[PDB]
């Protein structure tokens, strides 16, 4: 039972704990110019505030 | 591909996404230099004027409130945003007639990549993912070991 | 400065010529100049008309990609709402709008 | 020598021994330094030191 | 930039819009909404963040 | 000489700059990047050099 269990466990490295801050990354299509990643971040801003 | 085979698999792989710029299409100017020397006008002068109108050229430091800052030259904003606009910029001849630009430049568009990555020296490309929830790292990592070979 | 000239004149060619240290044409074109507002020598910006066409398709320019040949492709969709790659020929870019 | 420079015109003329360990400055008092953190220039900065 | 000899010249202005700008624009920072600049700051090879 | 000045002025490479500059005028959508002359990479092309 010991070895079925050791088996059965899965695996890992290091848990992962709330720290009050996280990131958000914005990839636009590819030749798009500042106007439009300026629209989807303030998108992605008033989405976050409101 | 792999993206694609790992996109069927959401129960197990979330947010799975590349890390880098794809690819963009790019901008070639064709300089005929027999034309431009047969008119009369230099290749220094063809290459320092696209450079600085263009790319913008460093060209010395100057105090400000007792603080040392760079001096650019650069065109302004209008005259550099579209093809059509390497129309109006002109080069000095040697007899001092000016000449534009477009009686000896032709246009091309080519394809191109603007991010190249390597790893440990061989060129390589990177991804990212995240675990699905109620899941742990080591299990997707196993999963993504088995899809990569095939 | 950039004010446009209160009067409107005339197109007359006169030189059909190419410069050989330059590569241009030389058009001429008449204006009356009652007021005596621009003196003979100075330097001005002269814009000619040609015509209208309405054979003009114009696409947003964020629409239209590029193969890695070197033609370009915009993506359509079809009657049954399913995406195709059709390659085009772009020539000419009008403000943010490919013709 | 102190006492017979101080006679010499169009000089000021002193005479000191060197310090215990002649590697740092003299542990005497204190080594001021008034700084600009806002751009005055040497001008103000002469005025305020005086 | 050109002076002949009876008194006529060319002065930069006359060319140019010479002002006082930006190193490069590439970069733009918004803060809640507002217009705002940044400092991020890396911690060195080995050392206490606190 | 002007064998050396020759090879100099036309096996140099040029910074183009971008297509729809850092600083954009108000209603831009394209960029890209500008591939001026560049180095010669093969023999026929440097026997071709005026």
């Amino acid at each position: 039972g010991m070895a079925y269990l050791f088996v059965r466990l899965p695996s890992s490295f290091l848990p992962d704990e709330d720290q009050g801050v996280f990131m958000t990354m914005v990839q636009l299509p590819a030749g798009a110019t500042q106007e439009r990643t300026q629209k989807v971040l303030n998108e992605v801003t008033h989405y976050y505030l409101t | 591909q792999l993206l694609a085979e790992a996109a069927k698999h959401p129960d197990m792989l979330t947010s799975v996404r590349p890390n880098g710029l794809e690819d963009t299409p790019q901008f070639k100017i064709d300089i005929d230099q027999e034309k431009a020397q047969a008119l009369g006008v230099s290749i220094n002068d063809i290459n320092t004027t696209l450079g600085a109108a263009w790319g913008g050229s460093y060209v010395n430091d100057f105090i400000d409130r007792g603080r040392v800052k760079k001096v650019y030259v650069m065109s302004e904003a209008k005259y550099r945003m579209l093809p059509d606009d390497i129309g109006d910029w002109y080069v000095r001849a040697a007899d001092g007639q000016m000449v534009p630009f477009s009686a000896f430049s032709s246009s091309r568009w080519e394809y191109g990549s603007p991010r190249l990555e390597r790893y440990n020296g061989l060129p390589s490309m990177e991804i990212l993912g995240q675990a699905a929830p109620g899941k742990s790292t080591g299990e997707a990592m196993e999963l993504m070991e088995q899809l990569a070979s095939k | 400065d950039g004010i446009k000239f209160p009067q409107d004149g005339t197109l007359e060619f006169s030189d059909v010529t190419v410069d050989q240290t330059t590569g241009s044409i030389t058009l001429r074109a008449i204006f009356p100049n009652p007021d005596h507002t621009l003196l003979p020598g100075m330097f001005v910006r002269a814009r000619l008309e040609e015509g209208l066409n309405p054979n003009a398709i114009l696409v947003p320019q964020q629409g239209v990609t590029r193969t890695p040949r070197g033609d370009a492709t915009v993506l359509v969709v079809g009657a049954d709402d399913k995406v195709e790659t059709r390659p085009i020929v772009a020539s000419q870019a009008i403000g943010d709008k490919w013709l | 020598a102190t006492r017979a420079f101080s006679q010499i015109k169009d000089a000021m003329v002193f005479a000191f021994n060197l310090p215990a360990i002649v590697e740092l400055g003299t542990a005497t008092g204190f080594d001021f330094e008034l700084i600009d953190q806002a751009g005055l220039g040497h001008e103000k900065l002469t005025q305020a030191r005086n | 930039l050109k002076v002949n000899q009876d008194g006529s010249r060319v002065l930069l202005r006359d060319v140019a819009k010479i002002e006082l700008g930006g190193e490069n624009y590439d970069i733009i920072a918004e803060f809640n909404g507002q217009p705002a600049s940044g400092l991020g700051i890396k911690l060195a090879t080995g050392a206490n963040a606190l | 000489v002007d064998v050396i000045t020759a090879i100099k002025a036309q096996n140099a490479q040029v910074a183009a700059g971008q297509l729809g500059g850092t600083p954009p005028v108000k209603g831009q959508q394209l960029n890209a990047s500008i591939i001026a002359q560049t180095r010669l990479t093969s023999t026929e092309e440097f026997g071709k050099i005026l």
